[PDB]
């Protein structure tokens, strides 16, 4: 039982976009679908449902008539096409799958709507032109047995970026800082992690930075000098 | 404090009918605001024993039990399989009262497909309830819903007010068959 | 349109208390409501579906009650690890429309501990490129009063630096911030010692790391 979304990626205002949310594990034909996005840094915002036959689907009214959302129980998936972004839909968008029961709790009952599983979602950012990849930076280890070292990605637009220490292989004591808007525009962290000093000379380091918006995958090691 | 589905159920002449403890299993009573309407002017109200407990010569209806509601519904039956086959019912009755009788009736929805074969064996059920005004057939929903009210299942219950002389029941699984009826005047 | 008014915004207890918030709606919605918890930077997780029942997966520290206008969700004994962001989701129009009110976050509230603080210099290959950034990093401290302070050549350096703070961790429930000085490479060569000073509730006396460019 496993949701994954895709499409996300830079837009610019006044552009169309489609997401593709893959449905893997439970029954796809027999649940309704809804996406959920969410601001940068803002509360959760429903943004539309479909039936289980692709033949109702209500809309979240402040995007009524902007987009349409369509389905097919055979490949699988389900489709959220987008028209007329406009700067305020520049958010995450995460896909779930709930059940629609008409439960009577209570004196009277009424519609009972929730979703139990819920995907990764695709980071949706539209604003003006511009798709500048990283340029991904090192840093050199200087306590006490702890010592730190960890690379550094700035000058990149738009988000997000995943920073990954060895493949994946370590992710204790990782702290991947959230990124900064520089002067310029682009934006800017760094990611740094904390190991035993005594293994800091033998067991190498090489931290794993992609940029999916920029199509750079860059791997490069931190080499103490 | 029962609402009016857990007292029709089992979890006086007047006119006024007074978020309780009702509906061990989760589910939904069809036309609930038509029956308490019906109820407002009830001029006479009793319960009459119908199909008979022990009819269930084939059926189990003893470990019909829900640890979410503690057992089950005094009226209603839930009607289990036997040794391991569930041969499909064919009950009828016809109504020898002089009043005005109400029959009600349930279908149990499972959690998935795994249980729909261990309870029931059959894996494609039905239940057919026919009366002198309607014609219904109820097919089962099977999917995996969040647990309310402590399991996971479900139950869609049915009524209809019996005119004298006949309900003919015939259900092949999953089938929550009535034990008492509620005769109205 | 349903209207959710979840309250309060912010939260912070201690490891153990009992946090506990409410959320309204503009209209009864009957027990039809759903509570989400959003580790940050992952996806929603359901938590109790219909007030009180419950969902898999979720500890039983978790309850939630309420019938009608507004409801209740309380925390047995709050944990580190319960960390997070806590929405309400309406279910009365579920065919129509449900409304996601405004989210509850939950901190949480420790003992001030002293951070870990180290410098970084410029990398070698941020030179040949053409400017110049070097980076303090602190690691494990609580709480986000802490003040960092650039010195360079005993002269403080203002308005040329940006920080970074980490959210709460999720087993120690300590923050990590990191303050990026950006400069230019004719400035950076220019001089020869940087010092990053850090005064920290947690020290009892402010601790300053520096380096030479040489060396
Ligand atoms: C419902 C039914 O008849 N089940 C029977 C069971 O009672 C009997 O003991 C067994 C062996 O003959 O065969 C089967």
């Amino acid at each position: 039982v496993q949701l994954v979304e895709s499409g996300g990626g830079l837009v610019q205002p006044g552009g169309s976009l489609r997401l593709s949310c893959a449905a893997s594990g439970f029954t796809f034909s027999t649940y309704w679908m809804t996406w959920v996005r969410q601001a940068p840094g803002k509360g959760l915002e429903w943004v539309a449902n479909i039936n289980q036959d692709g033949g109702e689907k209500y809309f979240v009214d402040s995007v009524k008539g902007r987009f349409t959302i369509s389905r097919d129980n055979a490949k699988n998936s389900l489709f959220l096409q987008m028209n007329t972004l406009r700067a305020e839909d520049t958010a995450v968008y995460y896909c779930a799958r709930g059940f629609l029961e008409r439960l009577l709790l209570g004196r009277q009952g009424a519609y009972y709507y929730g979703m139990d599983v819920w995907g990764q979602g695709t980071t949706v950012t539209v604003s003006s032109a511009s798709t500048k990849g990283p340029s991904v930076f090192p840093l050199a280890p200087s306590s006490g047995g702890t010592a730190a070292l960890g690379c550094l990605v700035k000058d990149y637009f738009p988000e997000p970026v995943t920073v990954s220490w060895n493949s994946g292989a370590l992710t204790s004591g990782v702290h991947t800082f959230p990124a900064v808007l520089q002067s310029s525009g682009l934006y800017s962290l760094s990611s740094v992690v904390t190991v035993p000093s005594s293994s800091l000379g033998t067991q190498t380091y090489i931290c794993n930075v992609n940029h999916k918006p920029s199509n750079t995958k860059v791997d490069k090691k931190v080499e103490p000098k | 404090d029962c609402s009016v589905a857990g007292w029709l159920l089992g979890n006086e002449w007047s006119y006024i009918v007074e978020p309780v403890n009702d509906l061990c299993y989760p589910g939904d009573f069809n036309d609930y605001e038509e029956l308490k309407h019906l109820l407002s002017r009830i001029n006479h109200f009793e319960k009459i024993q119908i199909i008979p407990k022990s009819s269930w010569s084939s059926h189990e209806a003893s470990l019909g039990v829900s640890s979410a509601c503690p057992s089950f519904f005094r009226n209603v039956v839930w009607l289990i399989k036997k040794n391991s086959t569930y041969p499909t019912i064919k009950r009828s009755y016809n109504n020898t009262n002089q009043e005005d009788l109400l029959v009600l009736w349930g279908i149990h929805h499972p959690n998935d497909a795994a249980e729909q074969t261990k309870l029931y064996q059959n894996p494609t059920t039905y239940i057919s309830v026919g009366t002198s005004t309607l014609n219904q057939r109820l097919v089962p929903r099977i999917a995996t819903r969040s647990k309310v009210n402590g399991q996971s299942g479900r139950m869609e219950f049915f009524w209809t007010i019996l005119k004298p002389n006949a309900i003919n029941f015939e259900s092949n699984g999953n089938f929550i068959a009535p034990e008492y009826a509620y005769k109205i005047v | 349109d349903i209207q959710m008014t979840q309250s309060p915004s912010s939260l912070s207890a201690s490891v153990g208390d009992r946090v506990s918030m409410t959320c309204r709606a503009s209209q009864i919605i009957s027990s039809s409501l759903n509570w989400y918890q959003q580790k940050p930077g992952k996806a929603p997780k359901l938590l109790i579906y219909a007030a009180s029942n419950l969902q898999s997966g979720v500890p039983s520290r978790f309850s939630g009650s309420g019938s009608g206008t507004d409801f209740t969700l309380t925390i047995s004994s709050l944990q580190p690890e319960d960390f997070a962001t806590y929405y309400c989701q309406q279910s009365y129009s579920t065919p129509p429309e449900l409304t996601f009110g405004g989210g509850t976050k939950v901190e949480i509230k420790r003992t001030v501990a002293a951070p870990s603080v180290f410098i970084f210099p410029p990398s070698d290959e941020q030179l040949k490129s053409g400017t110049a950034s070097v980076v303090c990093l602190l690691n494990n401290f609580y709480p986000r009063e802490a003040k960092v302070q650039w010195k360079v050549d005993n002269a403080l350096q203002s308005g040329n630096s940006q920080e970074s703070v980490t959210e709460q961790d999720s087993k120690d429930s300590t923050y990590s911030l990191s303050s990026t000085l950006t400069l230019s490479k004719a400035d950076y060569e220019k001089h020869k010692v940087y010092a990053c000073e850090v005064t920290h509730q947690g020290l009892s006396s402010p601790v300053t790391k520096s380096f030479n460019r040489g060396e």
